[PDB]
RNA sequence: ACCCCCGUGCCCAUAGCACUGUGGAACCACCCCACCCCAUGCCGAACUGGGUCGUGAAACACAGCAGCGCCAAUGAUACUCGGACCGCAGGGUCCCGGAAAAGUCGGUCAGCGCGGGGGU
RNA sequence: GUUUGACUGGGGCGGUCGCCUCCCAAAAUGUAACGGAGGCGCCCAAAGGUCACCUCAAGACGGUUGGAAAUCGUCUGUAGAG
RNA sequence: UUCUCCCCGAAAUGUAUUGAGGUACAGCCUCGGAUGUUGACCAUGUCCUGUAGAGCACUCACAAGGCUAAACCUUAUGAAACUCCGAAGGGGCACGCGUUUAGUCCGGGAGUGAGGCUGCGAGAGCUAACUUCCGUAGCCGAGAGGGAAACAACCCAGACCAUCAGCUAAGGUCCCUAAAUGAUCGCUCAGUGGUUAAGGAUGUGUCGUCGCAUAGACAGCCAGGAGGUUGGCUUAGAAGCAGCCACCCUUCAAAGAGUGCGUAAUAGCUCACUGGUCGAGUGACGAUGCGCCGAAAAUGAUCGGGGCU
């Protein structure tokens, strides 16, 4: 979620997913197909959603995380400066990036627990399995 | 805030291969970015200038190994 | 080679303009013979989409 | 420490001067003073305490200083030159200078 | 398993299912074009855990082990597939998955067996006999137990690639909470 | 000419470090003592100065060694000049040359001079 | 008899005017916004001239009213200091 | 702010201004003299650069562990104000290895100093605006002609004059209008074409991954579907099925301490699985082409219309 001290501001641009893998930290994982921002909530609700459908088990891994601060109209117009320091925090994700990963649950077990968290997400997604093994 | 100030114009004035005169300015940069080589002087502001007329040439490998030098023609 | 000017210079970027002039083609439909040389082939390879080069 | 020498060796901007470099190097009670062409990759006129025991007391550098001074003066070549090293002035090293300078 | 044509020409590839690739022993390397269909039907059976034979058009059979594979984001299918060679009994270190056989009595205790790391690099000797898997007995460990890399069985003198004390399998405790 | 040592360059880690083995009256080094030259804001440790024995220990010098460093392909990709496009938009594609970073295969524990002292 | 500034997503209220540094700035220079951060209106008779020598931050071990931190010792120490 | 034809032909940027819709200077236009390829494009050669991308070696941030809370190790990331690195392009100089035709200086006269749109690169904005502010190309501006129904900017294209002549560009060739109700192979039953999305579906067409075949599976129909037993905890009781913990054993051609329905609780009815009866395929995940639903705003409707399978 919202983090400790920073640079405090940003603009915006979009490429393709750089540091997201295919797999990591578990059997099954979740992958975003569309460039977008994810907020402090969303993924926070996604954790809660997924975990609710589990035993509550601590087997869930979230590779994503909010860094980028966003802003908003104090009330209205253009009068004055750029403003809105805390409105919300976002985490940019690009396609192919892996978002969440789970541990030790079965096939349908994590299929449905990803599906529940599929909603609450501004983008379409697909879960996965491991073939490419890369650790270095 | 709104307070940023001035252009400052630092550059490499005469690039390698070029024919300098005596007193021409070869580089404008900040502290050490280029080291004065053979036939090249340096001022208060750093900023290499030409000691002797001729052809200017760049020499570097890595780091602070960058050098600007002159040689005559005839 | 063999060069001819089909698409015009209206609405095209600046450098390509001068090069149409360089090759000496003024009206479209124009055609002229050219040498095989480093600087000339580079002048057609610049504007290649504006010309049908016969061979 | 080992930058003692390289403070001095770089202290003399070499080919910008137009002069030559004279490297005095002391190790034992013997000194070897040699003169080098800076621009070119070469050396000019050697001296030594090696074939010596001219004087008994180091300050036999007087001999090798005058030995270089004469050995060089056959090639012509006298202006200032004069490198030095980690070693200070006066004493044993200035017995070499005044043997060359004013002695050459 | 097999390939015929392997040109430098790029656009002859995706007209059929084929992956742009290479192979090298350091004595030589060369152009590659490999059928994708039977490849991921093959690599699936093998990975880095073992080598398979290659037959190029022109009657040349050189046995090789899969090394690194560059995957396309936004898709499943791979775009690259690097290959390496075999010189017995020296050859390069091989990544070995941790399969965790038997049910621990600590998973019965309300915990979960979790493998911190898989595909251990190790090495040696024969790349005929390569360790295509790694058997690790977990019935001994219960809760809070961290099985390190010095406890892992690797027959025929296969030296550990990483630190001996590096944690591979650790069973994680049951979910706990106290304060409101 | 060759072996090697002392000096001093060019190059300006593929020439660097640690593990380590050879080296000793010829060269280097420590060691030796120093009221004064000279000098440590305390100590001659450092400069400095007077000289052997000893020692080859330290420092230095060369040979070894590819564990670490440093250099590092070919393949593919990212991106992109130019051409031609799809999407309400975030964004994406096709052709055309150009073409990285990382990673792997590997490659190394340098090269090239000037002068002088000493063995053959 | 006259004066009572401008900027300004209308004017006013608020803020802002000159100077230095970074980002914006699209690998030349240049480049705007009431865009994103921060400083200046000094000091230094030695913090200058030159001439010589000197090498830092930090960690670990061991050490005395002194322990997070001190002062000393050895080791590490392309700069992690100034 | 009044008579004609001809030649050229801009500017809405910079800097400063009691300056902001005004002036000065420079930039851009023209006339004349001088000079004379010095201009232009493109190619080679050579230097300069830190964005794109990438990458943690520095600074800030940050995911899961290991270790005895910083450091440290395995694994893993973000970055306008981070950089171990780093293009494509861009800039200067030299050369003309080869095509072109401008360029500079001196002097007379100006105007413009309110710009606009689109694509690309950013900021601000809400990754809103026929927004706002810079960069960059092209057009309108000052541009007629063809196209986009109408339509500054978009696509194709720069109008010296005449012709009841010819070839093409963008776009088109059923009728309203010119011109194939052309051809070959597909696709779409929606008027989709000719209103947007999350999400949803045995709509169809091309590929793919698998698992059960005549040793008779998927459906259909006949029965069986049993034994500790009401597994323990908890609740007014909870006996497969409120519910948290667990989910072993017996019999067997085979039957989960069990999937749905049911009761206040067991009963009661099917499935899971076995046997029989009958025939040849049948079931499950993703990829893709084109469709479906999702799809409500105010005077009368419609793709320009007629109309089109
Ligand atoms: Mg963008
Ligand atoms: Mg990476
Ligand atoms: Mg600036
Ligand atoms: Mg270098
Ligand atoms: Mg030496
Ligand atoms: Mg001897
Ligand atoms: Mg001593
Ligand atoms: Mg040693
Ligand atoms: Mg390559
Ligand atoms: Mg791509
Ligand atoms: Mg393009
Ligand atoms: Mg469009
Ligand atoms: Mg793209
Ligand atoms: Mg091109
Ligand atoms: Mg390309
Ligand atoms: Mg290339
Ligand atoms: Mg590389
Ligand atoms: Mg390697
Ligand atoms: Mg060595
Ligand atoms: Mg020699
Ligand atoms: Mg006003
Ligand atoms: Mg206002
Ligand atoms: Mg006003
Ligand atoms: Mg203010
Ligand atoms: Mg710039
Ligand atoms: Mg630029
Ligand atoms: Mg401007
Ligand atoms: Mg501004
Ligand atoms: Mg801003
Ligand atoms: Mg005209
Ligand atoms: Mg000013
Ligand atoms: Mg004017
Ligand atoms: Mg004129
Ligand atoms: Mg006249
Ligand atoms: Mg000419
Ligand atoms: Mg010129
Ligand atoms: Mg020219
Ligand atoms: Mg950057
Ligand atoms: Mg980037
Ligand atoms: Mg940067
Ligand atoms: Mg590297
Ligand atoms: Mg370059
Ligand atoms: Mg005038
Ligand atoms: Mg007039
Ligand atoms: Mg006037
Ligand atoms: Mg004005
Ligand atoms: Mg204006
Ligand atoms: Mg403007
Ligand atoms: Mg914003
Ligand atoms: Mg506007
Ligand atoms: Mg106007
Ligand atoms: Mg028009
Ligand atoms: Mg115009
Ligand atoms: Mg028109
Ligand atoms: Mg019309
Ligand atoms: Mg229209
Ligand atoms: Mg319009
Ligand atoms: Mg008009
Ligand atoms: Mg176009
Ligand atoms: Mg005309
Ligand atoms: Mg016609
Ligand atoms: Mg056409
Ligand atoms: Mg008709
Ligand atoms: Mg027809
Ligand atoms: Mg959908
Ligand atoms: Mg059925
Ligand atoms: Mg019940
Ligand atoms: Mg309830
Ligand atoms: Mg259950
Ligand atoms: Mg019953
Ligand atoms: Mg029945």
């Amino acid at each position: 979620k919202r983090t400790k001290f920073r640079k405090q501001f940003r603009g915006r641009m979009t490429g393709d997913a750089k540091g997201g893998d295919y797999v990591a930290f578990g059997d099954y994982g979740l992958i975003a197909m569309e460039p977008a921002w994810i907020k402090s909530n969303q993924i926070e609700a996604c954790r809660i959603v997924m975990s609710r459908h589990f035993r509550r088990g601590g087997k869930i891994y979230i590779r994503i995380f909010p860094d980028k601060p966003v802003t908003k109209k104090p009330a209205e117009t253009r009068m004055g400066k750029g403003k809105g320091a805390v409105e919300y925090w976002v985490s940019v994700v690009k396609p192919g990036r892996v978002m969440f990963e789970v541990a030790g649950v079965t096939e349908e077990q994590a299929k449905e627990a990803f599906r529940l968290a599929g909603h609450k997400l501004p983008i379409q997604t697909k879960m996965v399995k491991r073939e490419v093994y890369d650790e270095a | 805030n709104g307070r940023d100030s001035n252009p400052k114009y630092l550059g490499v004035k005469k690039f390698g291969g070029e024919v300098v005169k005596a007193g021409n300015i070869l580089v404008r940069q900040r502290g050490t970015k280029f080291k004065a080589g053979q036939g090249v002087g340096m001022g208060r502001d750093h900023t290499l200038f030409a000691l002797s007329d001729g052809k200017v040439v760049f020499i570097n490998k890595g780091k602070g190994a960058r050098f600007i030098s002159i040689e005559a023609a005839q | 080679m063999k060069i001819k000017l089909v698409r015009s210079v209206i609405g095209r970027p600046g450098n390509q303009v001068k090069t149409v002039q360089a090759l000496g083609l003024r009206k479209i439909g124009d055609s002229r013979e050219v040498s095989d040389t480093p600087a000339v082939r580079g002048m057609v390879k610049t504007v290649k989409h504006l010309l049908e080069v016969q061979e | 420490r080992r930058k003692l020498r390289t403070r001095r060796k770089v202290r003399t901007t070499t080919a910008a001067s137009g002069r030559l470099r004279l490297s005095v190097y002391r190790s034992s009670k013997h000194i070897y003073a040699q003169i080098i062409d800076d621009s070119r990759g070469q050396t000019l006129a050697a001296a030594s305490s090696a074939a010596l025991k001219s004087g008994n007391k180091t300050d036999t550098a007087a001999a090798v200083g005058k030995a270089l001074a004469a050995a060089a003066a056959e090639k012509g070549i006298k202006q200032v030159v004069f490198d030095r090293g980690s070693y200070k002035y006066h004493g044993r090293v200035k017995a070499l200078a005044d043997a060359a300078r004013e002695g050459g | 398993m097999e390939l015929t044509a392997k040109p430098r020409t790029p656009k002859q590839k995706l007209d059929e299912s084929m992956i742009a690739a290479v192979a090298y022993n350091k004595e030589n390397n060369v152009s590659f074009a490999l059928d994708r269909k039977a490849f991921d039907r093959a690599f699936r059976q093998q990975s880095t855990t073992g080598l398979f034979d290659i037959t190029v058009e022109g009657g040349e059979t050189f046995p090789a082990l899969v090394k690194a594979v560059q995957m396309d984001k936004r898709k499943r299918a791979p775009i690259h597939v690097d290959f390496y060679m075999v010189t017995y009994g020296e050859p390069v270190e091989v990544s070995v998955p941790v399969h965790t056989t038997g049910r621990s009595q600590g998973e019965v205790q309300g915990g979960l067996v979790d493998i911190v790391v898989h595909n251990l690099q190790i090495v040696a000797p024969g790349p005929r006999r390569i360790p295509q898997e790694l058997v690790v007995d977990v019935t001994k460990m219960n809760i809070g137990d961290h099985i390190t890399a010095g406890d892992i069985k690797l027959p025929e003198g296969c030296t550990l690639a990483a630190d001996p004390e590096l944690t591979v399998v650790s069973v994680l405790p049951p979910r706990l909470t106290a304060e409101e």
